[PDB]
């Protein structure tokens, strides 16, 4: 999930734009 | 620690502004 | 509770704060 | 939607759990 | 304290309001 | 590592929301 | 310092940088 | 108060420190 | 991308969001 | 300015990556 | 664990608030 | 720099003034 991969490493704005509807 | 709080907090916000009109599901579940 | 607009990332703020482990959908569409 | 309710006016807390999942 | 509490563990609103006036 | 700094900078904000028109009392003491 | 208004949440973030472990008070009765 | 000061019009630092404990 | 007026401190969160190792200048002289 | 644009008036992502180093 | 992601953002809003007109050059390298 | 100075530990107002144009 968003939570287990964007708190141990840091997402750019590409990785966060997945889960966007 | 790991704090998932705090981080999730601002994964929200990052997340309205990455996603703008289109909008998230988000869940701290995975 | 705060009795005020919220408007912009603050909104996803308070849902953070309020729903929890539920989680919640954010959607702008209007 | 939440915008309008929200930003555009004023909610409660029980307006605001409308939204959670 | 509140900062003893709500740091190492999360907070509920509930929680939170407690050290409200 | 526990960052009692950045952790109170959330926990402020949270309060603002919750007391609202009481207000709070904020002491990074206890 | 900046020179703005300040408001909601943004106004204690500042009590959270000015004060520090002096600690502060918030009270938004008019 | 604080608002009438800081958000209806603007503060300078030394008006900031009026309200730490 | 969200598409709003993003102001005060949002403004640079923003440049923290787009730029990261890159950096960022902020300078807001007119 | 940076503010002129993207506060007075909408900015897009790549106007965004105009101020970054 | 110490992360710098979520420390820089706040960093660069305490920064915001404390430069002010002047501005400020940040960079997460040093 | 600020990053190695002021996440590790915590920077005052002073401090924070040093990294200002
Ligand atoms: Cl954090
Ligand atoms: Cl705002
Ligand atoms: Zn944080
Ligand atoms: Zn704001």
């Amino acid at each position: 999930g968003i939570v287990e991969q964007c708190c141990t490493s840091i997402c750019s704005l590409y990785q966060l734009e997945n889960y966007c509807n | 620690f790991v704090n998932q709080h705090l981080c999730g907090s601002h994964l929200v916000e990052a997340l309205y502004l990455v996603c703008g009109e289109k909008g998230f599901f988000y869940t701290d579940k995975t």
